[PDB]
């Protein structure tokens, strides 16, 4: 079977280099060329370039030349992209793919995504956002749980360790700082709050940082 | 296989260099109005060196 993996995340800082790989399996690694395609932070996929694999010979978009690089291992199947003078606005996912020549390819990439920040490994600030008298609508108090500045990616916020996902909504979080801050809100009726037990959990692996944080009325 | 390339014996470069000019020889062209002929005329009267 035809599957293409590749380097997973990778932190990064500017200045640095990188070389991203991806691994094929399926068919004979020489035999197809590596479209290699960057997603731009905007999610605009913006085409790298494509490598010519026999041979070796890397292809380049023009806007990609010079500070990148496409490199090959033959006998593992392994494709391998190299980044040199690491910048910020590189942050991204790249991919590769297994070429079928102008129709481009059957089979995509795993996906790699580059992080370029200049941050220190932080635990999150996990707060039990209490709800005001004006937070209870309907019915159904709401409650928040806001997880603010942890370095690096993903964090792990559940809510009673999981047991009630009914109105969690985990929402994504953004650059401050080269941290992240993000909140999340757990829906449960006005009768359940405070008289049933509400703690938002949030696992933090890569700060090891495993946070319960219940919120209190006010 | 150690420049460049994965293959052997051939190979194609496209070499390109910015021209500048130095200097630059000019030319003209005559046109026949255009000429003109100062004739020198004279007659032999009373005449000293100078």
């Amino acid at each position: 079977q035809v599957q293409l993996m590749e380097s997973g995340p990778e932190l990064k800082k500017p200045g640095e280099t990188v070389k991203i790989s991806c691994t094929t399996s399926g068919y004979t690694f020489t035999d197809y060329a590596m479209h290699w395609v960057k997603q731009a932070p905007g999610k605009g996929l913006e085409w790298m370039g494509w490598i010519n694999t026999a041979t070796g010979e890397p292809t380049y978009a023009y806007d990609f030349k010079e500070r990148f690089g496409f490199s090959l291992e033959t006998s593992a199947s392994t494709a391998f992209l190299q980044i040199s003078n690491l910048k910020i606005e590189d942050t991204a996912t790249y991919f590769c793919a297994s070429d079928g020549r102008y129709w481009y390819f059957g089979v995509w990439g795993a996906g790699t995504s580059v992080t370029v920040s200049s941050p220190k490994t932080t635990p999150p600030s996990v707060y039990p956002l209490a709800p005001v008298c004006g937070d209870t609508t309907g019915s159904m108090v709401t409650l928040g749980c806001l997880v603010k500045g942890y370095f690096p990616e993903p964090v792990t916020v559940t809510w009673n360790s999981g047991s009630l996902s009914s109105g969690v909504h985990t929402f994504p979080a953004v650059l401050q700082s080269d941290l992240y801050t993000l909140s999340s809100s757990v829906t449960v009726p006005s009768s359940t709050w405070p008289s049933e037990t509400v703690t938002c959990n949030v696992a933090h692996p890569a700060s090891s940082t495993k946070v319960d944080k219940k919120i209190v009325p006010r | 296989w150690g420049n460049g390339c994965g293959l052997f014996g051939k190979g194609s470069i496209d070499t390109c260099a910015k021209f500048s000019c130095t200097s630059k020889a000019i030319g003209r062209t005559i046109q026949p109005e255009n000429i003109k002929y100062e004739v020198g005329i004279f007659v032999h009267g009373t005449t000293t060196s100078e």
